[PDB]
């Protein structure tokens, strides 16, 4: 991005993202049924999205429940966010998972993302970033965390949650290059799976103790080995001056620019 | 006749103060008119002096008022104007009107014009001391208002008058600007203020107001002095009161309708001259230029410039007015390369050389603009632009003389004066950004101007030079020579004044508005000159008075604010209901088109992309366009800003809104224009902001109201969030300010650095002193909390404010102000926002914010707390307050319907020595005692009744007491009710009720415990409070008697949840322990309000369903119209003073013909308030609408007074009740009252219980009252306001009742909320502990652990806190829960008991009471104050130790500290003998020892102290 005209036209498309959040498209295809059904608040999906870029992907990580007495349905209660930058072809969030007393009552639904662009398979990143996990933190599990993309269709939404097979994850955590074409790559490495919304209950927003979610615009704070804390806070939207310092700091006079035209009328409180 | 539509344009005037509203001139005397190429020349001599009157001296300046003589020293002599003026200044408080000139210096005239008032509040050992007057002084420049405040303030500090200008803000500058006296001010500044109603606070105290040059009216800006004229005549008019006036103006006619409009007098009040007394003679010269090409004419002025130039060239001076400020010092070295490509031509303008001491300007060369190079020369250059040192530093040579060419601006000329040989306006004209093109300069700066041509001294006769235009030159002349009328330009903003006037309330219908308009110039004007503002002589005659064509006017008022949404008018009512838009519109000088514009533009998600476009919108910059040159810096703009700008382009919108982007990040900008136009569009952009900022707090648009209070901040700043916290510090060095930005480094991190543990990274370690320094002075607030859910619906949260901060006065101020939201957990739907502020006084110190918060169904998992500090950038205060432990409260099942049952008489009991008591009274028992009536008088089981105030469940306790009476003789009552008055009322009925028709004695508890043993007993009915049948009976068992009453009510026992409710509590538990033990049945009566829990408390007194009587608000014989109003300003006095009027006005609309009870919120307020309802019926003509006799009638109760106003105010129907009220005045005034005689009286928050006068309506205000241990207010009691709200209770005559309660917006939903349904309540025995087990420990009750968990397990605690446990802090709602919470609390409560030597527990599991807990129970005190006791006493004790020993009782901690009582307590225990180890001021403690002393010495201090005097006693 051009990183001054690409940085207006895309913070002028942002001022009205909620347009989209009602019109958002729900995954209905044939059911497993032995499977989960993975239940979503409306509104943290209305804030994870208008929250978003059209064509910067972003990534939630969900946490939830099982309803004690129902068990194969899976409440997404809340969704937390950690610092990462992604490109416009997906996300790049640290190795550290979200610890906290919060994230305690909850287990790890798996991962959830924004898309521009639609696609319907799974973005062969989003297959090898769900190995990928699976490889270091056995925290996820495999018949319990989903891929969720969520892609911003003309002025609408559109959204499917797949689970991976096992050759899925086997060839996930076997891939390291990071083209969207990698060999051996191939529709057998996922499985897509309900999803459903909720006006039913309310999911809840994490954002780091410290810091941001967004470091899409700084490079240089983001490193696969930095470390973060967490909170309970709502995630400030994409371009809010928090991670946007550097233009935000980008002030060039000489002080005394108050000498000309000082006639100073002000009368009033 | 009806509204008649009007087009307002046309009918105001263009070019405001350049009409020349007259449209013929004169010209002087010697006036001469030449003609030369491309000039006109219009030239006037100066006129003849006006001789000596005949004998008419000036008057010394020592004969004159002496008091006066202050300030003036080293002035012998008088002027001409001063002599004259003297006599009506110090002898007269008419209206004064001076007619001068510029130079005749009318501000000392006005001197003794207020020197009047201030020598009025004067004494002998003592001065002029403030607490009467003070004046305000209303100029018309900023200029004007510096060097007059700076002036007089060291002037008259002889006398030590404190003058100051009214430039604080709002509630920055109240405080301070309270012990302001006689102040100067803008009067756009006191526009402002008494829009926003803080102006009343300082009035009233509002002596005198002097407008200094009232030229002023003739421009545009002339409406805002109108509307201040309007205000004070007509409210003046409404106050009685005077209000002393000065005005001053410039030679003019019309100065009788000046006079008029001032209500200054043409008689006395009025002082008119001409020119031609001018100290300095004053030629004129006048330039019109009739050039067509703009090109030639800017070398043709020039041109004339450097031909004036050599007229003045030798000894001479020149002070050359230019317009901007770069074309100033353009004008000069114009003259320099003039006189040097002239040959030297005009310069070696000295003596020669160097005499004429060149060598001042040659010595004198460095400077920090180019003019160090025009010091060389012969010309100067002078201003602020320049510099502002540099300015006195330039000044300093021009008194020296030694500059013969000053070029400078206007605002330099009406700044500090320096006069000057000859003036040079140079062009007349500037650009407006309002206008967005040219335009001329108005009257008054010419004015000042051009009134600076001549000096006092330096020489005789002074001529000046303007250079205008052809067409206009002539109006210039008009101006000068007193041709020049003055009209007022109000005619376009008149209806923004009637939307603010309806706003204040100084307005409800057209009819006030056309009052209104009756003080108003425009009356008086547009008579005098019908012709002229467009009322034709035929239609002013069919309106003689003109009341159609005023009303006509108001039509278009009416229409426009309906439009916007400023007001809801309507076609035939007449009158106006103003919204939040008029509300937010006068609050911000906002106007009416960019309120409704923002009404229009603003939505919930707004943006900064979006918010840019709506703040470049606003229609206040509308006149404001791109020019064609500033379109290539505008993508220069647009190029710069951190906020995207694609929104729009090249236009008055992106001219806007990137102008306001450059103000925030300081940006420089090449044109003239550019910055100009920056400057304006900024300076009204703050006032946007704040006006956007309230209707988005209103609204509750959550990030809106971030964002909006940021940028306002912002703005302030000059600088947006991307500068580092150390920005609100000023006192920083830049350069290691941007060294700690430039890292990515959380300045919320910053603290944990020692004095140089911060330098340790910027590398900057012998800076690290003010580094931390401004790192702690940084403002900071920590804050905690407490929850509890009160409702399933709506959580209570009380909040701790402790401070992280160092407070510092020029970095804080008087006070920290913060807004406060109660926010939504994803922080959107705003549940509350509060604005608080902590003074420096009050710094340090907790103060106890509390409120509630609602729930839904869909529970969220936390709520958040936000805190801001107002104008501080970088500032905030996070709280997540979290819902992850709610145990949500039992929903209270539904409350019995009422049936609607055969209307029961007193025929229906069989009795008739019980029919009697009732028959006399009423026809019919109401359906709540007649459904409650098989229950209370057919049967003796447990009955509860819960009735709404005013439901009458006494009525169904009498049944009780009937069937009592009638089962057994001397059956034994206990009637044990909280409330002491309504109690003593309760027992005053009952002692006629039955020991007079019944024959059946009374009995009444008192203090004694012995004689009141002899009271119950020998009384059949014995009526007490809840200590009062504690005490005794606490050791019950021992008594005889008590195991013998029969029957035993608990009346109010509602209270419980209040405090005195846990005392009462725990005897009825005592009562049901009577009932199980005492192997006799012991008849259980509860009486409550409106209860939804009833069930629970029913079966803890032991009640069945079938007997518990749980109604709604809804039952009730009087049905309600019950009416709450939010007051916006939270001040405690300025609310109280400024809701006078509402009280009086819905009592014109609801209770204008029947009884009015108001209760106030102080002794002293009740009395204030009822002299401003008196004036109110002054005003609103109908007078004495309160009494209902003759006035004769009045004497015979009127002859036992000792309030001196007591009797006016019986005269004037309304009466008060207070503790001063002496008794027989009390019953006096009830008498009249109960009569119907008086109609509506001033009842305090402490006279709420006694009372047995009732109403139809019953009006409370300012429900907060202020106690001082805490130093701040706290809202009213919830069972006051059921109290009091019950108060109305005209059921005799009256088919429904008014209830009106005026608190703030926090209390009005407070109200809204907690009335309708019913109230929960607790217990607090969980709180107050050491007091039942105590008593019972001594009386063997409770002996041991398994005793102590028996007891509480019959209290309605144990019922409740296994209801909803953690509202009383139980986190587990199980029954081993409830158990190990109650053991648990035992264990605590019995091991701190033994532990404070009260009992010794044996073995951790037996309790054996000791010396400790008999003396304390048996003196009935707390074992914690017996503690402090046991910790005082000692063996070498004398009186003066032990006194406050015994006096830090608790047992003496319910005498507050009451409203501002710090001095004159220290003044008594100065004159009491015993003094105090550091005496504290606000401890009731120091407070009871002084009382002591007191007591020891007789001396009588007033009975409102007496009264906690003899309550301790």
């Amino acid at each position: 991005f051009s990183s001054k005209t690409e940085w207006r036209v895309r913070a002028i498309s942002a001022a009205n993202l909620h347009l989209r959040t009602n019109h958002i498209y729900v995954s209905s295809d044939d059911i497993k049924e032995t499977g989960y059904t993975y239940i979503l608040p409306k509104n943290v999906l209305k804030k994870f999205i208008c929250i978003s870029d059209l064509r910067a992907q972003i990534a939630g990580y969900l946490y939830g429940v099982s309803p004690p007495d129902n068990p194969q349905v899976k409440e997404i209660r809340c969704i937390v966010m950690v610092p990462q930058w992604g490109t416009h072809q997906t996300v790049h969030l640290p190795g550290q998972l979200p610890q906290h007393e919060y994230l305690k009552e909850m287990e790890p639904l798996g991962w959830i993302h924004t898309q521009p662009n639609e696609s319907p398979q799974l973005s062969p990143q989003d297959v090898t970033t769900h190995a990928k996990i699976m490889a270091d933190n056995p925290s996820w599990d495999g018949e319990k965390t989903i891929i969720i993309t969520c892609s911003f269709t003309p002025g609408s939404c559109t959204l499917t949650a797949y689970k991976l097979t096992p050759s899925g994850y086997e060839w996930g955590r076997q891939n390291t290059d990071k083209g969207n074409n990698p060999k051996g790559y191939l529709p057998s490495h996922y499985e897509r799976v309900q999803m459903l919304l909720s006006d039913r209950f309310l999911g809840f927003f994490m954002v780091p103790a410290q810091s941001s979610w967004n470091y899409n615009f700084m490079g240089v704070r983001h490193d696969p080995n930095m470390k973060y804390e967490l909170q309970l806070a709502n995630p400030k939207e994409f371009y809010h001056e928090v991670h946007r310092p550097s233009h935000f700091l980008n002030f060039a006079l000489l002080q005394e620019g108050e000498v000309y035209s000082a006639d100073r009328e002000d009368l009033y409180a | 006749a009806p509204r008649q539509v009007l087009d307002l344009e046309d009918l105001v005037f263009t070019q405001g103060s350049h009409f020349m509203a007259n449209k013929r001139c004169q010209l002087p005397d010697g006036s001469f008119r030449r003609q030369r190429k491309g000039y006109e020349e219009v030239h006037v001599p100066a006129l003849k002096p006006k001789p000596f009157g005949s004998e008419e001296q000036l008057l010394p300046v020592e004969k004159l008022p002496k008091y006066a003589q202050a300030g003036f020293e080293g002035f012998k002599t008088l002027n001409r104007i001063q002599s004259k003026l003297y006599r009506a200044a110090l002898e007269t408080d008419e209206n004064l009107l001076l007619c001068a000139p510029t130079g005749a210096g009318k501000t000392n005239v006005a001197l003794m014009c207020m020197l009047r008032e201030i020598g009025k509040h004067i004494n002998m050992d003592g001065t002029i001391n403030v607490d009467d007057f003070k004046i305000i002084y209303i100029a018309p420049m900023r200029s004007l208002v510096q060097e007059m405040v700076g002036s007089f303030g060291k002037r008259l500090a002889t006398y030590g008058i404190t003058v100051a200008e009214l430039t604080g803000d709002h509630q920055l500058c109240k405080e301070e600007i309270s012990a302001t006296q006689i102040i100067v001010c803008t009067p756009e500044k006191w526009d402002i203020i008494t829009r926003k109603g803080g102006e009343r606070t300082y009035t009233q105290l509002v002596r005198l107001i002097i407008l200094d040059e009232i030229h002023l009216l003739h421009d545009d800006r002339g409406p805002v002095l109108e509307a201040l004229v309007a205000r004070a005549i007509r409210n003046i008019e409404m106050t009685q009161e005077d209000v002393r006036l000065i005005g001053l103006s410039a030679t003019l006619p019309n100065y009788e309708d000046v006079a008029t409009f001032l209500r200054v007098d043409p008689a006395k009040g009025l002082f008119y001259f001409d020119n031609s007394f001018r100290p300095v003679p004053l030629e004129q010269t006048y330039v019109g230029i009739t050039e067509k090409k703009a090109i030639k004419r800017f070398q043709i002025m020039n041109e004339i410039v450097y031909e004036k130039i050599m007229e003045h060239a030798g000894k001479n001076q020149v002070l050359v007015f230019v317009h901007s400020r770069k074309e100033t010092g353009k004008t000069a070295r114009a003259i320099r390369d003039m006189c040097l490509e002239k040959d030297t031509l005009g310069l070696f303008l000295r003596e020669g050389s160097a005499s004429t001491e060149v060598l001042r300007t040659e010595a004198e060369q460095c400077k920090n603009l180019e003019l160090k190079d025009l010091l060389p020369y012969g010309f100067a250059i002078h201003h602020a632009g320049m510099t502002r040192v540099d300015r006195t530093l330039v000044e300093d040579l021009f008194a020296d003389k030694h500059i013969q060419v000053l070029v400078s601006t206007a605002t330099l000329a009406w700044g500090v004066n320096l006069p000057a040989h000859t003036v040079i306006i140079k062009g007349t004209q500037v650009y407006s950004p309002e206008k967005g093109r040219w335009t001329e300069l108005g009257a008054l700066d010419i004015l000042q101007m051009l009134g600076r041509a001549g000096r006092p001294q330096y020489d005789t006769k002074g001529e000046g030079i303007l250079i205008t235009s052809h067409g206009e030159l002539q109006y210039y002349l008009s101006l000068l020579n007193q041709q020049l009328p003055i009209e007022s330009q109000m005619v376009s903003k008149l209806p923004d004044m009637l939307n603010a006037e309806i706003v204040l309330g100084n307005v409800q219908n057209a009819k006030d508005a056309v009052n209104w308009l009756g003080y108003a110039y425009l009356y008086i004007r547009m008579l005098r000159s019908p012709t002229l503002y467009g009322i034709s002589h035929d239609d002013l005659k069919g309106d003689p008075l003109l009341d159609q064509r005023r009303l006509d006017l108001v039509h278009t008022a009416a229409l426009m604010l309906d439009k916007n949404n400023l007001v809801k008018y309507d076609k035939k009512t007449g009158n106006f209901q103003v919204t939040e838009l008029g509300r937010i519109a006068s609050h911000y000088y906002i106007t009416n088109d960019t309120v409704q514009t923002y009404n229009q533009l603003l939505k919930p998600t707004l943006s900064e992309i979006e918010l840019f476009r709506v703040f470049s919108l606003s229609s206040e910059f509308k006149n404001i366009t791109v020019r064609e040159e500033e379109k290539l810096e505008l993508q220069k703009l647009l190029e710069r800003v951190p906020i995207p700008v694609k929104e729009s382009i090249e236009e008055p919108s992106a001219k806007i809104n990137v102008l306001l982007q450059a103000f925030i990040s300081q940006l420089k900008l090449e044109g003239f224009a550019l910055m100009a136009d920056m400057v304006y569009v900024t300076q009204s952009a703050g006032r946007l902001m704040r006006a956007i900022f309230e209707i988005v707090l209103n609204r509750g648009w959550a990030q809106l109201t971030d964002k909006t209070l940021n940028l306002c901040k912002m703005i302030d700043k000059r600088m947006w969030q991307s500068m580092c916290p150390l920005r609100q510090f000023r006192k920083l060095p830049e350069e290691v300010v941007k060294k700690i930005e430039k890292k990515n480094f959380p300045f919320e991190r910053l603290y944990d650095l020692n004095h140089n543990e911060i330098g340790e990274l910027i590398r900057m370690p012998k800076m690290g002193k003010t580094i931390h320094k401004y790192v702690h002075l940084f403002p900071k607030l920590e804050l905690s909390v407490h929850l509890q859910p009160i409702t399933r619906s709506t959580l209570k949260v009380e909040l701790t404010i402790t401070p992280d901060f160092q407070w510092d006065e020029k970095v804080h101020g008087s006070s920290e102000a913060f807004w406060i939201l109660v926010e939504d957990v994803d922080s959107e739907v705003i549940l509350h926002h509060e604005y608080f502020l902590l003074k420096a006084k009050y710094a340090q110190d907790e103060h106890l914010i509390t409120f509630f918060v609602p729930v839904f169904e869909p529970l969220p998992p936390q709520y958040f707390i936000r805190v801001v500090s107002d104008r501080w950038l970088s500032c905030e205060t996070q709280l997540p307050v979290s819902f992850r432990h709610l145990i949500l409260p039992e929903k209270y099942p539904p409350p019995t319907e009422l049936l609607d049952l055969q209307p029961l008489p007193v025929s229906a009991l069989r009795n008739s020595a019980f029919e009697s008591l009732y028959q006399d009274k009423f026809p019919f028992f109401n359906p709540i005692q007649t459904q409650v009536f098989n229950t209370v008088y057919n049967s003796d089981d447990n009955v509860f009744v819960g009735a709404p105030t005013g439901s009458g469940k006494t009525i169904c306790a009498e049944f009780a007491i009937l069937r009592m009476l009638l089962q057994s003789s001397e059956g034994r009552c206990v009637y044990i009710t909280p409330m002491e008055a309504l109690a003593e009322q309760v027992y005053m009925d009952w002692y006629e009720k039955f020991q007079d028709r019944l024959n059946k004695k009374v009995v009444l508890l008192t203090g004694e415990t012995s004689t009141d043993l002899k009271l119950l007993g020998k009384g059949n009915i014995i009526i007490s409070t809840p200590e009062k049948w504690d005490i005794l009976s606490r050791r019950w068992k021992q008594r005889k008697n008590v195991q013998n009453i029969n029957l035993f009510v608990v009346d109010e026992v509602h209270l419980i949840g209040g405090e005195n409710g846990p005392v009462l509590e725990v005897i009825c538990s005592r009562m049901r322990y009577i009932s199980s033990q005492i192997e006799r049945p012991i008849r259980i009566v509860a009486l409550s309000s409106s209860l939804s829990n009833a069930k629970d408390v029913a079966h803890w007194l032991g009640c069945s369903a079938t007997s518990t009587f749980n109604f709604h608000p809804n039952v009730r014989p009087v049905p309600l119209e019950l009416h709450i109003q939010g007051f916006n300003i939270s001040h405690t006095q300025t609310r109280l003073l400024s809701m006078a009027k509402p009280v009086y006005h819905a009592i014109t609309k609801h209770s204008p013909k029947k009884p009015v009870i108001v209760f106030v919120p102080s002794r002293k307020q009740t009395r204030l308030t009822a002299i401003d309802i008196l004036t109110t019926c002054a005003a609103d003509i109908q007078r004495q609408r309160f009494l209902h006799c003759t006035e004769k009638d009045l004497i015979p109760y009127l002859e036992k007074l000792s309030d001196s106003t007591l009797k006016e105010t019986l005269l004037n129907g309304v009466g008060y009740l207070h503790e001063g009220l002496s008794p027989m005045e009390r019953r006096l005034v009830e008498q009249l009252f109960s009569s119907g005689a008086i109609q509506v009286v001033v009842a305090s928050r402490s006279l709420c219980w006694g009372m047995n006068v009732a109403a139809h309506l019953v009006i409370i205000m300012d429900t907060q009252y202020y106690n001082g241990k805490i130093h701040a207010y706290v809202d009213y009691p919830i069972y006051d306001v059921l109290q009091m709200v019950g108060h109305a209770n005209r059921p005799l005559q009256d088919d429904e009742g008014r209830c009106v309660i005026m608190c703030q917006g926090s209390k009005k939903d407070f109200f809204k909320k907690f009335l309708y349904e019913p109230l929960p309540v607790e217990s607090h025995l969980d709180h107050c502990m050491h007091d039942h087990f105590n008593a019972e420990i001594v009386t063997k009750t409770i002996e041991n652990k398994q005793d102590a968990v028996d007891y509480l397990t019959w209290t309605f605690l144990y019922r409740r806190m296994t209801q909803n446990p953690n509202y009383y802090n139980l986190q587990g709602i199980s029954h081993r829960h409830l158990s190990d919470h109650l053991s648990e609390l035992v264990e605590q409560t019995l091991s701190d008991l033994e532990q404070s030597k009260c009992i010794s527990i044996e073995d951790e599991m037996d309790v054996a009471p000791l010396n400790l807990g008999m003396i304390a129970a048996y003196y009935y005190i707390n074992y914690t104050t017996i503690e402090l006791f046991s910790m005082s006493l000692n063996a070498k004790t004398k009186v003066r130790g032990l006194i406050e020993i015994i006096s830090n009782a608790a047992e003496y901690e319910n005498i507050p500290i009451r409203h501002h009582e710090d001095n004159l307590l220290r003044q008594l225990a100065q004159k009491v003998p015993h003094k105090l180890n550091n005496p504290k001021f606000n401890d009731p403690h120091v407070k009871t020892n002084l009382l002591l002393q007191a007591h020891l010495s007789r001396m009588q201090l007033s009975a409102e102290l007496q009264s906690d005097t003899e309550e301790i006693l």
